[PDB]
RNA sequence: UCGAUGUCGGCUCGUCGCAUCCUGGGGCUGAAGAAGGUCCCAAGGGUUGGGCUGUUCGCCCAUUAAAGCGGCACGCGAGCU
RNA sequence: CGAAUGCCGGCAUGAGUAACGAUAAAGAGGGUGAGAAUCCCUCUCGCCGUAAGCCCAAGGGUUCCUACGCAAUGGUCGUCAGCGUAGGGUUAGGCGGGACCUAAGGUGAAGCCGAAAGGCGUAGCCGAAGGGCAGCCGGUUAAUAUUCCGGCCCUUCCCGCAGGUGCGAUGGGGGGACGCUCUAGGCUAGGGGGACCGGAGCCAUGGACGAGCCCGGCCAGAAGCGCAGGGUGGGAGGUAGGCAAAUCCGCCUCCCAACAAGCUCUGCGUGGUGGGGAAGCCCGUACGGGUGACAACCCCCCGAAGCCAGGGAGCCAAGAAAAGCCUCUAAGCACAACCUGCGGGAACCCGUACCGCAAACCGACACAGGUGGGCGGGUGCAAGAGCACUCAGGCGCGCGGGAGAACCCUCGCCAAGGAACUCUGCAAGUUGGCCCCGUAACUUCGGGAGAAGGGGUGCUCCCUGGGGUGAUGAGCCCCGGGGAGCCGCAGUGAACAGGCUCUGGCGACUGUUUACCAAAAACACAGCUCUCUGCGAACUCGUAAGAGGAGGUAUAGGGAGCGACGCUUGCCCGGUGCCGGAAGGUCAAGGGGAGGGGUGCAAGCCCCGAACCGAAGCCCCGGUGAACGGCGGCCGUAACUAUAACGGUCCUAAGGUAGCGAAAUUCCUUGUCGGGUAAGUUCCGACCUGCACGAAAAGCGUAACGACCGGAGCGCUGUCUCGGCGAGGGACCCGGUGAAAUUGAACUGGCCGUGAAGAUGCGGCCUACCCGUGGCAGGACGAAAAGACCCCGUGGAGCUUUACUGCAGC
RNA sequence: CGAGCUAGCCCUGGCCAGGGUGAAGCUGGGGUGAGACCCAGUGGAGGCCCGAACCGGUGGGGGAUGCAAACCCCUCGGAUG
RNA sequence: GUGGUUCGUGGAGCCAUGGGGGAAUCUGGGCGGACCACCGCCUAAGGCUAAGUACUCCGGGUGACCGAUAGCGCACCAGUA
RNA sequence: CGCGGGGUGGAGCAGCCUGGUAGCUCGUCGGGCUCAUAACCCGAAGGUCGUCGGUUCAAAUCCGGCCCCCGCAACCA
RNA sequence: CCGAGGGUAGGGCCCGUGACUGGGGCGAAGUCGUAACAAGGUAGCUGUACCGGAAGGUGCGGCUGGA
RNA sequence: GUGGGAGAGGGUGGUGGAAUUCCCGGAGUAGCGGUGAAAUGCGCAGAUACCGGGAGGAACGCCGAUGGCGAAGGCAGCCACCUGGUCCACCCGUGACGCUGAGGCGCGAAAGCGUGGGGAGCAAACCGGAUUAGAUACCCGGGUAGUCCACGCCCUAAACG
C-alpha cells in the first residue's frame, strides 16, 4: 500500500532547511553539534529551482 | 410558518425546515456593511479549546449595527429583510436618509418600508431605539446594552425578548430571556420590540447532516470512551457512571453552580 | 518437560486388549417346541443410516445378525477442521 | 578460553535442493558475431486497447542521443541494455516561476507578556496548483522546440513627433467576486454516412468489371462582415454618509428608457495569405525517405460534461481575499503630466533532455503493491467511462527444453439422490439485462416492491402512426404499432447482469471504527431530559500576555445521560452528591493581653501566655433521584383436593408498578405444555418456580433499513452418498543460474525391559548387504520464539478510589 | 527531532459514466360561501434506488523463507454525500 | 515565607532574602549560636584589583602505553560509504 | 467441601456481646355489651430455649460434638 | 384459434380445529369486605381521567332521578 | 325595505380595583395552623398578627333576580373595534320563492392528547398525620400532571324539559 515517504521538496527544505534550524534555539545547537562533529552536510540535501 | 416534508426518505419525514417567506426578495447580501472575510476555525492559538466544532457551510459575516446612538435623529427607511447565516435572527438593512446603510437585527412586526430612528426623542414604535430612561416601563424591548456606549447585548436572540419593569436611581429594573431581574444603567439603549423570527425554537434538524452542515461535528458521551479519557469510562458492559456526574475534566455537571462568587456585578443582578 | 511435550470434540487413517454386541462351539435351566435366562470356550470378521447438541455422552427416528466396552500422550493439528 | 541463544570475520550443512516475481504465447527464415531460444530484420501467432496508447504534474537527476564495450549490475543467456568508457544534447518578452496580488498560516515595526532561552501581536512584508497577465499553426535534430525557422498575430516599458483632457495619489467608491443541483438557445471538439471528388492498385477459389474492394477527402488564420450569447439605463436638481477632498459612490426628487433599441465584450463561423496531405508501391537503415499528388481537400447526420459564462430556474446549509482594470478628488503640478494614434528603440533571472500507473517516482530488489490532473476512436450489446472484439499506438511480462505419476493450485462436466454434508448450504451452484402481465401480511401511506409468480426476447417480407434536420419534401437519424412467415436443442444464442420466501434477536434508519486477526448488538446519529453560563459568560489551552467560546448573547454557548418514532417511565432524600439555610457548635493565621518566666542595681531589654473577638470547611437544619443508589422475611386462611383475593407478626429510609419474563439475563435445565420433524439440548407460541428482567447504564412495541446473529421451507447443487474423468500452472526429466531456517558430534533399526519415571545410543533377544530417486508424515519429546497461562521478584508500567502523601485548580 | 505515515481542522483547487423513482412547488380541471381536499399534466426533490470510475474491505479460497513485513482471485458495501 | 552553612525547626545565631511594618549618623550600627549583663571584635546597605588555582581546540617533549579485532570511531581521501 | 447467620409459649419477634431477672404483638381460655356474630371492654392460662456433653456456686446467656435452616464463595487453567 | 379437465403460483371469503388466555352465563346453604336502597351513615348518578385485593376512591365538569 | 329596540350571543385587542401566594423594608413577640378531638405540620435562624413597597397569575364581589341571550354546548369587571341571530312599528317591495331533511358538512362542557408558552389558588396521582379490625377513603398538613393561553386534535355526558 502507501508508504511513508513521500517526498516533496518544498516540506523538506521548509521543514529540515537551514533557516528552518536557525530560526530556533533548539535547531542552531542541532547545528552546532553537526559543525562541531564534522558532517560534511549539515542539514539535508534538498534541490532543484 | 416552518416548512414540514412528506416522508420520502426516512428522516426528510421529521425534518422541518424555516421559512424564508420575511425574507424580502433579497438574499444576495450588501458588499460594503459586510460581509467581512469571517475567519471559521474551532480552536484557538494551536490547540482545540472547544470540542466537536468544524467542518460546515462556508459564511460570509455580516457586520450588523450593534450601537445605535451612531445616528441620533437620523432617521432611515427599511430596505430589505434579509438571511444572515450567524445569527438566529433574521436582520433588516437599512438605508439612512443620511445616505449611510447599516443592518439591524430585525424585530419581529417591523416591515420592509417602515421608517425607523434612534435617540430620546424617537417615537416608541417597533424598531425605534432609545435610552432606556425614556422608554415606557413594562414596554418590551430587545438589543439592550449593558453599560452605556459598549453595544447592545442582551435579547438578541431568535425571537427573545425582554420586559422593563421599573426604575431605580440612575438604574432601570429589566427581566431578561433567562428570568433574571437585571438592573441596567439608564442611558443604555435598546431598540424596542421583540427579536421576531421565533418560529426558529420549532426546526427539527431532521437528521445527522443537518447538524454537520450548521458546523458540528458528532459529540461522544463520555460513557463511551474508557478511564483513561474521562470519568465515566469503562469498564464492562456500559455502565451506571458510579459516582456524581461529571465533565471530561472532572467536575460536577449535575447541580454544580459557576459564577464566581465575589464578582462586582452580583449587586446589580436580583434573580435567577 | 515453563530457552514452549499444542489442549475438547469432529475428520482422515488405523491398530491392539478381551472383563464379547453379533455370528461359530458349548454346560445348567424354573430348557416341551420356538424364543429367552445364565455361565464356559472363542476375538476370525462384522459392529448401519438420520433428528438435536461444539459436544464426549445421552435422547430419540427408521432399521439391524449385531448397532460391544476400552488402550494407543481422553492415538491421530510438521494431515485437516 | 570450549561453551556466555556471547562479539567480529571466514568457511561448512541443508543442495545441485526450493526458487528464477503474474498461465498475455509463441514459431520460422535471414543477418551479425569468437560465442545467440535470449540482439537486429522480416514473415506468421497471441495480449492490452477508459490502456498495458498519448498528454501534463510530483518526484527522480544523465537515466536522453551517439560511437566503442562485457568483468560486474540483468534472477539464464546477451554481440543487448536503464550497465562500463567518451563526445554530443535542454534555445523563450507571449508556456511555467520571478522584478503582480492576496487565503489559511507564517512573520512582525508598535504594544503586551514571560526566571532565561522565549510566548503573544492590529499595521507592513512573505506565503499558491486562487485572482491578474500578451501566441497560434506548421517545418526542421541522432537528440530541443508555443524556445530554433517560415507564415500569420499580439505586450509592455523608453524617447519622438500629432493631437485630446485639469492632469495627479499607497487615499474615496465601483468592479474583480464566487454555493449546490436542475437547466435553455446556438456553437466547437469529437464521431458516423456518402451514389460526389482524389488515389497507387486488385478479380484471388465456384460467382461479381460493378453507384465493386481499399485509402484519404483537412488545419491555423489579423481587419471586416455575419450568427450566437455576456455585460450595462440616460438626463437634471438636491445632500448632512462613504473618517481630508471629490464632479465619483450612497440616499431623497423630478424628467426621458424600459428596451439590450445603443454602445461595448466575448466566443463561434468566414476571412488575405500560410501549412498539411492516405493506403500501396519503390527502397537500405537501428528507421525514416521518395513516388502516389497539380491529391482531392465537398454534401449530409449525431454531438458534448467543453465554449458564449458575470446565462437562467430552484433550493438552504446562504456560499475568500488583494491587485490589475474604471472612476473620484488631495496635496504637488499645471513649459508638468495622463489619454489616442504614429514611428523608432529597450525587453532581464530560472525552468525546458529523459522517466512519469512506472525497470528511471514511493515500497532494500528491473518487487503482481501505492501514486493527483487531461485525451481515450469504431462496432454491437436499452444506456455507459460497463462488457466482448478490434483502431491508432504499445505489448508477449529477461530462464529454457521435454514430460503428461502421486499431490497441490485454478477450471470444466456427471448417472440416481437431490443438504443425507457440516458448527453452519461454508463453498459451489440456481437465478439474472430488457419490455409487458401480475404481486400479500404489515405500514409511520413514502414504502414493503425487482415482492411473489409469470410470459416476451432471433431472423425475412408486408402494411402503418410519431418525432429531428432540411422548406410545408427528399435523403439522413431517432423513437412507436399491426400482419404474415423462416430456422435451430436453445434468440439479452458469446461477454457484462439479484437465488426467493416465512419467522425470531439486536440497533431505528445513510454513516464510523480495532491502518496489519474483531465492521457488531459496538461509536455516531437526529430527538428527549438534567444541569451550568447576564457576557471581561460559563468552559477549555497557556506561568503570563493572550486565544478559542464568538466578532456569538438564554430560541445562545459549555458538561452530562438517553438515543427515530408510539405508549410510558411508578416508591425511598435514611447514607453520598449537589442546591438553599445573615442561628448556633467547632475552626487557622492575625486582634487581645489576665497571668508566669529569663537577665540587668536599674530604668529597660527577651521570651512564653488564659478569658475574648476572629473566615471558608465541617457539624447541624431543610430540599432534590432523566443526581450516586435502593426498591424485604416468617407463619395462617376458601363447603373435594389444590391454591390464596383475606389475616397475623418481624424488620425497613422505602420494600419493584406497569410492562416484560427458561430471555443476548434460567444455576437446577434439554423446566413443563403447545408448534415445526420420521425424529428438534437449537428455533417458534405459551405457562411463571424471574438462582440472578424491569422503566433515560430507559421498559415494552414498532413500518422501514442490515456484507449483523438464530430457526425454517421452496428452489438449485460434487456439500454429501462416493466418487469418476478431463484442462491448464506447478510437481517429475535435461541444460543455465542457485537460496534458506537448522545443525554438540554421528558408523542414527524393532520388541521387551531399563533408566530423572516417553531410549537409535544402557539390557537381553529379534531383524537387518552397500548407495540412491519419487512419495507419506508416526517419530526423533522434530524447527520457530530464554511460556504470553501459573507462580515467584520486597521487578516495571496503564487504570481506580471515602488507600497514604503531596500538587495544580477552586 | 518528528503530523512527507496516520488522526482531526484551516486555505484553495479538482472528481462523481449511465440508468431507475418521482417529493414539494407550479398550471389545469373538480370541489366550496371562501376553503381544506381530489384528479390529471408539469416539474425534478432525496444522508432515495441500480451500477462504473473513485473510496471500502463482507464471506470464502491462495499466498505464509510470499509478488507482497497485509498481497492475489472470486464475492461483496457506499457510490450528490 | 525560604534559601545558603555541618545545621532535616532543632535551644537555630550568622550570611542571603519575596512579603509587611520601618530607624538612627558615633553618646550611631553589626557580630562573638536563643536571650539579657558585662567584657571584646568589627564599621553593613557603591565599585574596581594583579599573582598563586582550572582547562587543553592547538605546538614540542617523554612513555616497564597500543601495534591494525589493539590504539581515537578513522593509520588508508571518515564523521565518509 | 469451605466461610457466617440462625433454631425461644400456638404464630412471628426480642432476651445474651457486660452469666442469676424470659419481654412484646397476635392467638387461645373465662367473663361482659348485642337479638346474635365480629369489633371494643374486664380478667386468666401457656415457654425440657434444637439436642448430647462441662463451665461456673448458678447457663436461654460462656465453650466445644453432631441434627436440620438460611445466605455468601467454588477462581487461574 | 377455442377448449372440458390437469398443473404451477398468489389473493379473497367461509367452516372445523389448537397449548394457553380475556371476558360471559349458570351452578340450594364456600372467602373478603359494605359500594348502593332511609341523609345508607361521605346525596347519588354521571362523561372522563388517574389510583386501589374487591365493591370502589378521588380529581375536573354536568344532571334531579336529593337536600 | 324604511325606522327603531333590548340583550353575560361571537371574535380580537386594551384596561380597573379586590383578594390570595411569594419577595423586601418596618415594627413586634411565643406561639400560629388545624379538628369532633388531636397530630402531622410552620415557628427564637423570629413564625402568626399589623403597616409599607414589589412581583405575578387566575377569578371578576355588590349590581344579580325564580332575569336576559344563544341552535345546541354554553355565555358575566370595564373599554373600544369587527360580527350573528333576534323582537317592534310602517304596511312600502318581490310574489309560493314553502316545510322537513337519509347522506355530507360545520358546531360541540368537562376530562384527555400533541408542540410551545404560563403556573397564583386549587388540585387526581403521590407523601406524610388522624380515624378504623384494617382506610389504598370520607377529616388534616404537603403536592405533580391539570386547571390558564396560542395553534392542532379528540366528539363523549343525567350533551336533560
Ligand atoms: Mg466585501
Ligand atoms: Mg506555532
Ligand atoms: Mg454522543
Ligand atoms: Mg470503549
Ligand atoms: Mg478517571
Ligand atoms: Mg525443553
Ligand atoms: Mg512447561
Ligand atoms: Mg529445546
Ligand atoms: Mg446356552
Ligand atoms: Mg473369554
Ligand atoms: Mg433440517
Ligand atoms: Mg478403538
Ligand atoms: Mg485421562
Ligand atoms: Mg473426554
Ligand atoms: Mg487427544
Ligand atoms: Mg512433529
Ligand atoms: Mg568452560
Ligand atoms: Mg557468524
Ligand atoms: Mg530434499
Ligand atoms: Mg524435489
Ligand atoms: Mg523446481
Ligand atoms: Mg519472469
Ligand atoms: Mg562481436
Ligand atoms: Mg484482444
Ligand atoms: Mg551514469
Ligand atoms: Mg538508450
Ligand atoms: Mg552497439
Ligand atoms: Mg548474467
Ligand atoms: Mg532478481
Ligand atoms: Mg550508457
Ligand atoms: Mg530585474
Ligand atoms: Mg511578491
Ligand atoms: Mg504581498
Ligand atoms: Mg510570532
Ligand atoms: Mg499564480
Ligand atoms: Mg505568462
Ligand atoms: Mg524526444
Ligand atoms: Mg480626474
Ligand atoms: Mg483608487
Ligand atoms: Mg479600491
Ligand atoms: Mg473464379
Ligand atoms: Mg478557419
Ligand atoms: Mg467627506
Ligand atoms: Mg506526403
Ligand atoms: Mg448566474
Ligand atoms: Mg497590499
Ligand atoms: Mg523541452
Ligand atoms: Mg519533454
Ligand atoms: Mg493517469
Ligand atoms: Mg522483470
Ligand atoms: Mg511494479
Ligand atoms: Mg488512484
Ligand atoms: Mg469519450
Ligand atoms: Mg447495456
Ligand atoms: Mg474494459
Ligand atoms: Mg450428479
Ligand atoms: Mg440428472
Ligand atoms: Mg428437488
Ligand atoms: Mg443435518
Ligand atoms: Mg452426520
Ligand atoms: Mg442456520
Ligand atoms: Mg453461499
Ligand atoms: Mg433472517
Ligand atoms: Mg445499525
Ligand atoms: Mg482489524
Ligand atoms: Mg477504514
Ligand atoms: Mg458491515
Ligand atoms: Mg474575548
Ligand atoms: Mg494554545
Ligand atoms: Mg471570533
Ligand atoms: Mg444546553
Ligand atoms: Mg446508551
Ligand atoms: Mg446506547
Ligand atoms: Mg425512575
Ligand atoms: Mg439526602
Ligand atoms: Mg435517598
Ligand atoms: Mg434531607
Ligand atoms: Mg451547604
Ligand atoms: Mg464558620
Ligand atoms: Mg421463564
Ligand atoms: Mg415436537
Ligand atoms: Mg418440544
Ligand atoms: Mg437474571
Ligand atoms: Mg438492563
Ligand atoms: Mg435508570
Ligand atoms: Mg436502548
Ligand atoms: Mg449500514
Ligand atoms: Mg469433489
Ligand atoms: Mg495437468
Ligand atoms: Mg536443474
Ligand atoms: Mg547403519
Ligand atoms: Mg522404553
Ligand atoms: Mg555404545
Ligand atoms: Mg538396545
Ligand atoms: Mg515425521
Ligand atoms: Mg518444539
Ligand atoms: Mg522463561
Ligand atoms: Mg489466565
Ligand atoms: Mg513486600
Ligand atoms: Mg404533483
Ligand atoms: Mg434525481
Ligand atoms: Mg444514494
Ligand atoms: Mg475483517
Ligand atoms: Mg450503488
Ligand atoms: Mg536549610
Ligand atoms: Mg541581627
Ligand atoms: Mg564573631
Ligand atoms: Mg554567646
Ligand atoms: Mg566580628
Ligand atoms: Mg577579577
Ligand atoms: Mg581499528
Ligand atoms: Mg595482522
Ligand atoms: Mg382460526
Ligand atoms: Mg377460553
Ligand atoms: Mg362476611
Ligand atoms: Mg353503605
Ligand atoms: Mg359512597
Ligand atoms: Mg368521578
Ligand atoms: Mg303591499
Ligand atoms: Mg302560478
Ligand atoms: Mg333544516
Ligand atoms: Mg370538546
Ligand atoms: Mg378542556
Ligand atoms: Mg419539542
Ligand atoms: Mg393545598
Ligand atoms: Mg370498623
Ligand atoms: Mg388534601
Ligand atoms: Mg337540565
Amino acid at each position: 500500500m502507501k508508504r511513508t515517504w513521500q517526498p516533496n521538496r518544498r516540506k523538506r527544505a521548509k521543514t529540515h532547511g537551514f533557516r528552518a534550524r536557525m530560526r530556533t534555539p533548539g535547531g542552531r545547537k542541532v547545528l552546532k553539534r553537526r559543525r562541531q562533529k564534522g558532517r560534511w552536510r549539515l542539514t539535508p540535501a534538498v534541490r532543484k529551482r | 410558518a416552518v416548512k414540514k416534508f412528506k416522508p420520502y426518505t426516512p428522516s426528510r419525514r421529521f425534518m422541518t425546515v424555516a421559512d424564508f417567506s420575511e425574507i424580502t426578495k433579497t438574499e444576495p447580501e450588501k458588499s460594503l456593511v459586510k460581509p467581512l472575510k469571517k475567519t471559521g476555525g474551532r480552536n484557538n492559538q494551536g490547540r482545540i479549546t472547544v470540542r466537536f466544532r468544524g467542518g460546515g457551510h462556508k459564511r460570509l459575516y455580516r457586520i450588523i449595527d450593534f450601537k445605535r446612538w451612531d445616528k441620533v435623529g437620523i432617521p432611515a427607511k427599511v430596505a430589505a429583510i434579509e438571511y444572515d447565516p450567524n445569527r438566529s435572527a433574521r436582520i433588516a438593512l437599512l438605508h439612512y436618509v443620511d445616505g449611510e446603510k447599516r443592518y439591524i437585527i430585525a424585530p419581529d412586526g417591523l416591515q420592509v418600508g417602515q421608517q425607523v430612528v434612534a435617540g430620546p426623542d424617537a417615537p416608541i414604535q417597533v424598531g425605534n431605539a432609545l435610552p432606556l430612561r425614556f422608554i415606557p416601563v413594562g414596554t418590551v424591548v430587545h438589543a439592550v446594552e449593558l453599560e452605556p456606549k459598549k453595544g447592545a447585548k442582551l435579547a438578541r436572540a431568535a425571537g427573545t425578548s425582554a420586559q422593563i419593569q421599573g426604575r431605580e436611581g440612575d438604574y432601570v429594573i429589566l427581566r431578561l430571556p433567562s428570568g433574571e431581574l437585571r438592573k441596567v444603567h439608564g442611558e443604555c439603549y435598546a431598540t424596542v420590540g421583540a427579536v421576531g423570527n421565533a418560529d426558529h425554537k420549532n426546526i427539527v434538524l431532521g437528521k445527522a447532516g443537518r447538524s454537520r452542515w450548521l458546523g458540528r461535528r458528532p459529540h461522544v458521551r463520555g460513557a463511551a470512551m474508557n478511564p483513561v479519557d474521562h470519568p465515566h469510562g469503562g469498564g464492562e458492559g456500559r455502565a451506571p457512571r458510579g459516582r456524581p456526574p461529571a465533565s471530561p475534566w472532572g467536575w460536577q455537571t449535575k447541580g454544580l453552580k459557576t459564577r464566581k462568587r465575589r464578582k462586582p456585578s452580583s449587586r446589580f443582578i436580583i434573580a435567577r
